[PDB]
RNA sequence: GUGAAAUUCUUGGAUUUAUUGAAGACUAACUACUGCGAAAGCAUUUGCCAAGGACGUUUUCAUUAAUCAAGAACGAAAGUUAGGGGAUCGAAGAUGAUCAGAUACCGUCGUAGUCUUAACCAUAAACUAUGCCGACUAGGGAUCGGGUGGUGUUUUUUUAAUGACCCACUCGGCACCUUACGAGAAAUCAAAGUCUUUGGGUUCUGGGGGAGUAUGGUCGCAAGGCUGAAAAAGGAAUUGA
RNA sequence: AUUUGGACAAACUUGGUCAUUUGAGGAACUAAUUCCGUAGGUGAACCUGCGGAAGGAUCAUUAAA
């Protein structure tokens, strides 16, 4: 409230008048994403200052953009998925980022889940050989036949130990015979899912089989060498 | 050619936010609040106020540049509800209204997996 | 300038709209004057807005409103309401967030709302000028704001545990002072 | 009054149409109905117990005339009201003064005080009165 | 509200009153005003406090005309942030929400009256009347039986009333102890606070609470402090070094392992008096 | 934050935003007239320890059985004693507002508790408002566990699994829908039935409401033992005489 | 630091003084939801915490393309 009536609270004793004019203070940088997508600019972030290059890098290390991979790749069909990518190295105006992680939307998750049938979620936490310390969820759920006359189709709980031991070691081996590159480029056109399925496609017949979620747990020693080649030097102009 | 935002409409059960921020949440550009345009305490989370604070916060984005806007609506969540009100629908509208270019609508309400105890007591909280 | 906004539907509420559908699209195309479709590989419809056709920028907002408020379950016409108007807003909320009831409890307050042959529900509706859905436990009200504000303030009281008779008092309370005002 | 616990026969659309646009209109229905059958009635029973032909009194848009018009036709109603009930005089606007009935003004200051007392007397007579 | 219809339930009342014909009464809540004339009658000086304007023209102008009307007077408005004069007697038919502060704001008054017939909850007065060792036995008993001797009278149905309330009713007599005992009202009140935190607990471990500590500790320590001497520095907490002399008190009282609902005044100021003595001052 | 407000916290930037971290509970949607258990009760993952029903069986002992006082085991929530941890909610309590209307009687803080180990307590509308064991007496589908058979899709093929669905049959469950040639005052009941008046075995139990009364039928619980006051029109009144 | 003598002397008392403000009579003038187990209660015609019960009123949508 800012009404009359709306009494002075200890509060309002001592304001600050605004002169600083932020946003003319601030500055404008443009970001990059890694090799694998195929848009690679996307979008523009603000920096406070750089009176301070250390407050221009030191945000910039810590920044984090998340997009959706339609934004990032053109096809309207990864609208439901969402990855998080974080700036790490930056260079003249222009920022180098990397995969940071994985989702889906709120909104596919609840419209996967429905009524009459099993839930499976599995959990595997390993390590690629980036030294990337990584942690899978992958979901799915139990379909049901071309025939079927029953109801529901719901799985035994010895058909859903099974299918979460084949998952886990399904997403392992892939993981672990990956690199972190390597890994966003099979994430990206649902490969290990079609894995899944493929394997699983003799226990019990599934649907909606998705890797849920990815997350970064540890990263290893820092490469800027390694950056500048996963992304695919300059001299001014003197000034006298 | 254009440049985004995201616009964080969290639709309280009494007030409302729009907080516009860039990419990466991190610089905030203009918060608004629903009271702040509604002097008063019964209208502090009406869709009229929540219509004027999108409004305002519409023209501080044009100020700054930024065309176009993911938006991010959101409930209070946690123990509590879960679903955004008329308050986030309020301002949703008018700022689509305002002409800002919305890119793509998500509802990041923070759903607990497995709540504590919620306010009221067993006997129920509300009336 | 074309602008686009999609919105997906359940299936149980995926037979009625194909069964009213041919009652759907002439408002959204005529007086909107905007390009439709449904995307059932995906399950979805997808409302996009032409540069030069339309004139109201908020048409492609009324619109994407208007079909999700059909999608959570109302009547046809209702949603249409939602379209011609501007003010009118839609409200959800669960039993579980009033009170924490348990099973046979539940369905017990479930049917405590709804009264016998749905008399409670319409009662309020008729009283409060709005339109009321259970879904399983999920309920949303449609209205203008002021009208579900005291429509969940009934249907919170139901949860709790006033029986119908006190409610109905209540409600034929507030319906005079509303039409003496 | 009551409520109606059965489903409502028009939509939000409708009833906010209906606020967008004699008691009730169901009342002077009935009104009209009872008046006209009752008019029956007592031409059923005039005729028994009269001993004179009495006839069937009537049967029962667009712009209609009246045949019937309780004034000469060339009468204006400026000219059938009377100066009383268009214009009596009351008690004076100003607290400064007091007007009786039959047109006169007073000033409470310009008088004098035996005049002050007896207009007071008078006015307490007549209060008392009522 | 709600109306008493027993001429017989207020002849009990006026009898078990027991009034002196010199005698003030202050009325709390005369209603239809049968006991308001009835005491009028009797006693000498009568005054009534009501809070409701319609009951107070309705009783004034049942009373008008009479001689008694000399001797009556009336009080409006609410009465727990007047003055109340002096009255030898009391009574009341208050709601009770009330009824608590009444109680003790008559406990509280100086040179107090000597008897006052009172009407309470069936419940309330149980706890009034609750003996230690009893199930009922509060704080509020605990205060009430030692700064007066408190008995019953009659039991008044709900049906005997017009609306029925849902609570059943009594009549109780409370007599004031004239004089008052020489104990401190602020530390005999936050001993039994303490205490009876959880009446069926030990009163060790009601020490053993981490507040009563706490705020035990910052009173003993302004009251060292007013006495300027400083104590011998603990190794943890202050709390625990008073922690410590509260333990030695109450092994020395063997009261530490006594339920709160069965120790009677006598132990409870004992105990109090071994707190004076060592030093520790609730209040 | 409520119906409305108010204490409260907020230039040392609160509410909000981004990135993280810790702490303790908790195990959402999937959740069904489905599962497990002696009941109370029991939902994240993997491992270990034993246990259990059902089903299959051309295995085995050969009456070892049923009902049962005493006693024992376990026994939701609250509660007690002693330790531990103590995020969240939160009897008592402390406080704000006491504004009509309670149609819309709450807000801030919070001891004890909630959580855990070791002992007590042993009660709930602990309900399917109905002792147990056995046998017979109606039709119908669905569903969960096991087994047998049939048939084609889903599957796959010298490696490690050979599972899903459909159909008939089948024991055993959680319940359901129709009806009882039966029973009952009726609601209803697959037992609350077992052809008119009665015997398959066995344990415990029995001989309405308010009122009005007598109490030796009996158990509790009280006080004081210096302390006292004397009739009005001698009106009402901006309304009167 | 301490010390002498004066005048000023705050402040107080006892007043005096003038000054200004502020109790019932006289006398004029003008104006007119029910319940169960346990635990607790001091703004208690009853309320609260925790776990239970119905002996408490079910409308709408819904196989699949």
């Amino acid at each position: 409230a800012v009404g009359k009536n709306k009494r002075l609270s200890k509060g309002k004793k001592g304001q600050k008048k605004r002169v600083v004019d932020p946003f003319t203070r601030k500055e404008w940088f443009d970001i990059k994403a890694p090799s694998t997508f195929e848009n690679r600019n996307v979008g523009k972030t603000l920096v406070n200052k750089s009176t301070g290059l250390k407050s221009a890098s030191d945000a910039l290390k810590g920044r984090v953009v998340e997009v959706c991979l339609a934004d990032l790749q053109g096809s309207e069909d990864h609208s439901f998925r969402k990855i998080k990518l974080r700036v790490d190295e930056v260079q003249g105006k222009n920022l180098l980022t990397n995969f940071h992680g994985m989702d889906f939307t709120t909104d596919k998750l609840r419209s996967m889940v429905r009524k009459w049938q099993t839930l499976i979620e599995a959990n595997v936490t390993v390590k690629t050989s980036d030294d990337y310390v990584l942690r899978i969820f992958a979901i799915a759920f139990t379909r049901k036949q071309a025939n079927q006359v029953k109801r529901h189709s719901y799985a035994q709980s010895s058909h859903i130990r099974a299918i979460r031991k084949v998952i886990s070691e399904i997403l392992t081996k892939e993981v672990q015979g990956s690199t972190l590159a390597q890994l966003t480029s099979k994430l990206i056109p649902e490969v290990i899912n079609k894995e899944i399925e493929n394997a699983t496609k003799d226990i019990f017949p599934l649907q909606n089989i998705h890797v849920r979620k990815v997350k970064l747990l540890k990263q290893p020693k820092f490469d800027v060498g390694a950056l500048m080649a996963l992304h695919g030097e300059e001299k001014g102009k003197k000034v006298t | 050619s254009q440049v985004f935002g995201v616009a964080r409409i969290y639709a309280s059960f009494n007030d409302t936010f729009v907080h516009v921020t860039d990419l990466s949440g991190k610089e905030t550009i203009a918060r608004v609040t629903g009271g702040m345009k509604v002097k008063a305490d019964r209208d502090e989370s009406s869709p009229y106020a929540a219509m004027l604070a999108a409004q305002d916060v519409a023209a501080k984005c044009k100020e700054v540049g930024i065309t176009a806007v993911h938006v991010k609506i959101r409930a209070t969540g946690g123990t509590r509800t879960k679903t955004p009100g008329p308050g986030g629908q309020a301002a949703l509208r008018a700022l689509a209204r305002s002409g800002l270019r919305i890119g793509r609508i998500e509802d990041v309400t923070p759903v607990p997996s497995d709540s504590t105890r919620k306010k009221g007591g067993r006997r129920g909280r509300r009336l | 300038k074309f602008e686009s906004r999609k919105i997906m539907v359940p299936p149980h509420r995926m037979t009625p709209l194909r069964n009213s559908w041919t009652k759907i699209y002439p408002p959204l195309v005529e007086h909107l004057k905007l390009q439709v479709r449904m995307n059932l590989k995906t399950k979805s419809v997808e409302l996009r807005t032409n540069p030069k056709f339309t004139t109201d920028p908020g048409a492609l907002q009324k619109g994407a409103d208007f079909i999700k408020a059909f999608t959570l379950g109302f009547d046809l016409d209702d949603s249409i309401a939602l379209l011609r108007l501007d003010d009118l807003y839609i409200e959800t909320f669960e039993v579980k967030d009033v009170k924490t009831l348990t099973g046979d409890h539940l369905s017990r307050a479930i049917g405590r709302i709804a009264g016998k042959d749905g008399k409670t529900k319409f009662a309020i509706e008729n009283a409060t000028r709005t339109r009321i859905v259970l879904a399983d436990s999920k309920i949303h009200i449609l209205g203008g704001f002021t009208h579900i504000r005291m429509a969940r303030e009934s249907v919170v009281s139901l949860i709790l545990g006033s029986p119908p008779g006190k409610v109905y008092g209540n409600l034929r309370t507030v319906a005079s002072r509303l039409k003496e005002r | 009054f009551e409520l109606s616990d059965v489903k409502s026969s028009k939509s939000l659309a409708e009833i906010y149409e209906d606020d967008y646009t004699a008691l009730s209109e169901e009342l002077q229905k009935a009104h009209s109905e009872i008046s006209e059958l009752y008019a029956n009635l007592v031409y059923k029973l005039d005729v028994l117990s009269s001993v004179h032909f009495v006839p069937k009194p009537a049967s029962t848009e667009t712009p209609t005339i009246s045949m019937e018009d309780a004034q000469p036709l060339y009468m204006s109603n400026a000219s059938s009201l009377a100066p009383q009930e268009i214009y009596n005089v009351g008690k004076a606007e100003k607290d400064g003064e007091i007007r009786l009935k039959n047109g006169v003004a007073m000033s409470k200051e310009e008088l004098t005080r035996e005049d002050k007392n007896r207009l007071r007397r008078a006015l307490k007579r007549k209060r008392s009165k009522a | 509200q709600h109306i008493l219809k027993n001429p017989l339930v207020a002849q009990g009342i006026v009898d078990k009153a027991q009034i002196r014909p010199s005698d003030v009464v202050l009325e709390v809540g005369p209603g239809t005003g049968n006991l308001t004339v009835r005491i009028l009658e009797q006693a000498k000086n009568v005054v009534a406090v009501e809070m409701d304007p319609r009951m107070a023209a309705e009783l004034t102008k049942r009373v008008r005309g009479t001689p008694v009307e000399k001797k009556l007077e009336i009080m409006l408005g609410d009465f727990m942030k007047t003055e109340l004069p002096y009255f030898d007697i009391c009574i009341s038919n208050t709601p009770y929400q009330i009824s608590s502060p009444l109680v003790f704001k008559l406990i509280n008054q100086p040179r107090p009256p000597r008897v006052s017939i009172l009407m309470f909850q069936r419940e309330f007065a149980l706890r009034l009347l609750a003996r230690p060792g009893d199930s009922l036995y509060c704080r509020l008993s605990a205060n009430v039986q030692m700064w007066a001797n408190v008995t019953h009278i009659m039991k008044v149905g709900k049906n005997n009333f017009r609306p029925p309330p849902q609570v059943e009713s009594s009549v109780v007599r409370l007599e004031i102890k004239n004089p008052r005992p020489q104990v401190d009202y602020n530390e005999w009140d936050g001993l039994l606070r303490i205490v009876f935190v959880r009446k069926n607990r030990t009163i060790s471990a009601g020490f053993k609470s981490t507040t009563v500590m706490d705020i035990l500790e910052k009173n003993y320590k302004t009251f060292l402090a007013m006495n300027n001497e400083m104590v011998d520095d603990t190794k943890g907490s202050m709390h625990d070094v008073v922690k410590e002399k509260i333990d030695t008190v109450l092994k020395e009282t063997d009261l530490g392992d006594k339920r709160a609902g069965k120790c009677d005044q006598n132990d409870f100021l004992r105990l109090l008096y071994a707190f004076h003595q060592v030093g520790i001052h609730f209040s």
